[PDB]
């Protein structure tokens, strides 16, 4: 009651070290703008959000509870997705239930990195309000349409084996009998990674750096051994203007171990 | 003039001596966990075997 | 930090 | 035993094998053996079946 | 340039500008010696070549606090400090490869 909620920062360190989103309705306004803030422990309204902003990005200006406002924020392929709605409410102290869908308000380029969030919240002390945070996770949904084109119902088929039996059959209904679910599944709880003890980086200096190189017609072969194939370390120096992978994707490589590796060398003309 | 490198190379078949930049952890037995032997992922339970 | 239960919310148009 | 002895089977794909398609391909490169994998095995079943 | 594609490594996808690997778009470049290159040469651009982690597709970072391996925060003046940023260092004389 009495909006003491004006909005949410997002940002990874929350300094002036990393950039920020700031989104705060501003009570003849709706502000959203992407800076380096200098962001105060306690931001608040009586306006102590920041002190100061520079190198700015993006920059979007608008032109007994009762009230339960709802969104969805979601980050991907740098854009952040808004998704809003509301309802009227009479519960004293928790969360009513029920099934509300909400609808895509904002869809903002902003291309940052977001680990954290804080809400902004107004100072009177302070008048009684709540807020209440959940977590997202990939999962599988039935949804019903009704003829209007609205969302009325939903199923979750990883609640029960009920639900999955539901959503295999596409059907909220089922008649009374036995039926034959899925096998029983378990889920990984550990991580394991085993690789040779090996402590020498390859030898790309000696190969790369080399102050002769042979004729194509007698090239050179070479045999690499017991090394750490890091290649990172190029990216100071050495860059390449032909690089191709035929039986391998290059994102892959930092991944994997390789066996009986070779290394041919020579030098032809340019059309070659 | 250009100068030119070609490297050859098999992938999850026999033994590797060349490895990429990544650490590696304990052993977890009687447990399904994601493992990565060698550069071969999957999830399952490891047991010793005879 | 008190505990609540999500009983049905958070369905959005996809 | 018929059935289970036809997972060894390439469909044209590289390898008979999820785990290396994954460990050593990217998400659009092993998306085209994976589903060439998709449609033997669905296909193997089906006969099964009539 | 060759590095502007889906599914590709180096130090300009791995930590300037990456990809999505599903992409739906246009790329185009042109050569520009003529305005962007000077005889005594130009240091204006940047890139960067150190870093911890991968970008994300369509991120940027324009940080420039010292790099140091492993954590431990240092001052540049220091061992194993480096600065993270590097210049291109554009001339008019210079081959295709660094024009
Ligand atoms: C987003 O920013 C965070 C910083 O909060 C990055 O986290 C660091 O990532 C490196 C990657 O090697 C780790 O070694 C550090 O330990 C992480 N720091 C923390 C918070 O402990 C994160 O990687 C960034 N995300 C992206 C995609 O760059
Ligand atoms: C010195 C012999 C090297 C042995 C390498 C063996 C296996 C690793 C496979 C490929 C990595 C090497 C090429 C990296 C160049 C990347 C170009 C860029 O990033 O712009
Ligand atoms: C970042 O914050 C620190 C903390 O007080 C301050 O000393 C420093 O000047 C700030 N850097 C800026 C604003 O450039
Ligand atoms: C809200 O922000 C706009 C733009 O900064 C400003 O013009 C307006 O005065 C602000 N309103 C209040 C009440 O601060
Ligand atoms: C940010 O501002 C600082 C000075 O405050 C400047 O040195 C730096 O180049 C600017 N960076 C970007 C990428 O805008
Ligand atoms: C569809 O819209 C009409 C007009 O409001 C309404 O009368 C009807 O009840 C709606 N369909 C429902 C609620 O199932
Ligand atoms: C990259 O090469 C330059 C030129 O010598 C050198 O100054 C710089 O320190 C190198 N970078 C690293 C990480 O040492």
């Amino acid at each position: 009651k009495s909006n003491v909620v004006r909005g949410w920062v997002f940002g990874s360190t929350m300094n002036n070290k990393s950039q920020s989103v700031i989104i705060i309705n501003n009570s003849t306004n709706v502000v959203i703008r992407a800076c380096n803030f200098e962001l105060c422990d306690n931001p608040f309204f009586a306006t102590m959000i920041f002190d100061n902003a520079f190198n700015c990005t993006f920059e979007y200006i608008s032109d007994n509870f009762k009230h339960l406002r709802e969104f969805v924020f979601k980050n991907k392929d740098g854009f952040l997705y808004v998704y809003k709605g509301y309802q009227p409410i009479d519960v004293v102290r928790d969360l009513p239930s029920g099934f509300n869908t909400l609808k895509p308000i904002f869809k903002l380029p902003l291309g940052i990195n977001i680990t954290n969030f804080r809400a902004i919240l107004t100072a009177f002390g302070t008048s009684a309000a709540a807020y209440f945070v959940g977590y997202l996770k990939p999962t599988t949904f039935m949804l019903k349409y009704d003829e209007n084109g609205t969302i009325t119902d939903a199923v979750d088929c990883s609640q029960n084996p009920l639900a999955e039996l539901k959503c295999s059959v596409k059907s909220f209904e089922i008649d009374k009998g036995i039926y034959q679910t899925s096998n029983f599944r378990v889920v990984p709880s550990g991580d394991v990674v085993r690789f040779p003890n090996i402590t020498n980086l390859c030898p790309f200096g000696e190969v790369f750096n080399a102050t002769k190189f042979p004729s194509v017609y007698a090239w050179e072969r070479k045999k690499i051994s017991n090394c750490v194939a890091d290649y990172s370390v190029l990216y100071n120096s050495t860059f390449f203007s032909t690089f191709k992978c035929y039986g391998v994707s290059a994102t892959k490589l930092n991944d994997l171990c390789f066996s009986n590796v070779y290394a041919d060398s020579f030098v032809v003309k340019g059309d070659d | 003039p250009y100068r030119v490198v070609v490297l050859s190379f098999e992938l999850l078949n026999a033994p590797a001596t060349v490895c990429g930049p990544k650490l590696s952890t304990d052993l977890i037995k009687n447990q399904c966990v994601n493992f990565n032997f060698n550069g071969l992922t999957g999830t399952g339970v490891l047991t010793p075997s005879s | 930090y008190t505990q609540h239960t999500s009983s049905m919310r958070g369905v959005y148009y996809p | 035993n018929t059935l289970v002895k036809q997972l060894s089977s390439n469909f044209g794909a590289i390898s008979s094998v999820l785990n290396d398609i994954l460990s050593r391909l990217d998400k659009v490169e092993a998306e085209v053996q994976i589903d060439r994998l998709i449609t033997g095995r669905l296909q193997s079943l089906q006969t099964y079946v009539t | 340039v060759r590095q502007i594609a889906p599914g590709q490594t180096g130090v300009i996808a791995d930590y300037n500008y990456k990809l999505p690997d599903d992409f739906m778009g246009c790329v185009l470049a042109w050569n520009t010696r003529n305005i962007d290159a000077t005889s005594t040469g130009n240091y204006n651009y940047k890139y960067r070549y150190l870093r911890h982690g991968k970008l994300r597709p369509f991120e940027r970072d324009i940080s420039n606090v010292p790099f140091s391996p492993d954590g431990k925060p240092c001052t540049p003046p220091a061992l194993n400090c480096y600065w993270p940023l590097n210049d291109y260092g554009f001339y008019t004389t210079t081959g295709i490869g660094y024009q």
